[PDB]
């Protein structure tokens, strides 16, 4: 302990960077779920709802056109299929890498 | 309160030294400070640049 | 007159009442563009892409809309939300729309030393860079708060109407010109 207790803003913690296939899956969920960030957070257990909102905010800066294109590329919704796709594609990414 | 008091008498001090004691957090006490100052409308000086160096450099 | 620039508008906030009670669970289930947490909150959150905005709809029929760049854009977004609720089956209707807030910004193309501002406008000026770099100015006419930066950039908040933002800009211009 010392009197020189430096203080600075730490709320900007290190979060795991978003993966490219994870972003593709986010767009797929936009197409097949919608913008229900809570249910997306359930679909992405790695990502909490606030991360989903942050992803929406960052993507809409330039990729809002892709948000719309995905949202119109509607698909039947299945939680189990989405989970299998997520894990399988991530494992295939690891194997390719 | 002690922060503003010391500022009136331009006695050198910094936030961290105080907050190490009170179990305080930056958001908590900074928001409380803004609330109190804007509630009471009290005038208070700023941290003069040369004010803090005198005690800081002597700590080496 | 100012130095050839008039503030841009950043954000808009407005309120409308749909005129009927709503089942938020039904809205959340059927709305593609909505999110709700019935266990935690009494309003649903929805989004639309044009005008790019969001609406907060309470079970009691109150609504808060945000994100528009203008009062008419916010009103159009509110009407679109009202149509969304209508097609969900509720007797929603567009009544008592009111703009509640307005945000703007501008730049003067020359830097400003905030210390002089705080040392000459203590009764309105707050300057705590260890807490937030920008200087805050509490203007009394119009009821506007201005956020000032050493870069010469300024932000304005609290207006009900655009005339308030621009009157605040033209009132702060002769001060920062010093």
């Amino acid at each position: 302990g010392s009197t020189t207790t430096y203080s600075s803003f730490r709320k900007n913690y290190y979060s795991k960077p978003w993966s490219n296939k994870e972003t593709d899956m986010f767009f797929l969920a936009i197409s097949m779920v919608g913008t229900d960030f809570s249910m997306i957070g359930q679909l992405f257990p790695h990502r909490a709802r606030i991360e989903i909102k942050n992803k929406f905010k960052r993507e809409e800066k330039t990729n809002g056109w892709r948000i719309d294109k995905a949202f119109q590329e509607k698909r039947p919704f299945d939680f189990d299929f989405f989970a299998h796709l997520l894990q399988k594609v991530l494992a295939e990414e690891e194997k390719r890498k | 309160c002690v922060l503003i008091t010391c500022r009136q008498h331009n006695w050198p001090l910094t936030m961290g030294a105080i907050c190490t004691l009170l179990y305080a957090d930056l958001d908590v006490f900074s928001s409380t400070y803004m609330q109190i100052v804007k509630l009471l409308g009290l005038d208070v000086p700023s941290l003069c640049l040369a004010e803090l160096v005198k005690t800081y450099c002597s700590s080496f | 007159g100012p130095s050839g620039i008039v503030p841009q508008l950043q954000n808009i906030v407005s309120t409308v009442n749909l005129g009927c009670k709503l089942d938020l669970k039904t809205i959340a289930l059927r709305a593609r563009n909505a999110e709700y947490n019935p266990k935690r909150f009494a309003a649903v959150i929805m989004r639309i892409r044009e005008p790019r905005t969001t609406a907060l709809i309470f079970s009691s029929g109150k609504m808060v809309c945000t994100g528009a760049k203008s009062e008419e854009q916010s009103r159009l977004a509110a009407r679109k939300y009202a149509r969304v609720v209508q097609k969900l089956g509720f007797p929603a209707k567009f009544l008592d729309f009111k703009i509640q807030n307005m945000v703007g910004s501008c730049d003067v193309k020359f830097p400003i030393r905030l210390e002089g501002l705080v040392l000459t406008h203590q009764q309105f000026s707050s300057y705590e860079p260890e807490l937030f770099p920008g200087l805050i100015y509490r203007m009394i006419k119009p009821r506007i708060v201005l956020l000032i930066f050493v870069s010469g950039k300024v932000v304005l908040t609290g207006a009900k109407v655009r005339a308030e933002i621009y009157e605040a800009f033209e009132n702060i211009y002769p001060i920062l010109k010093g």
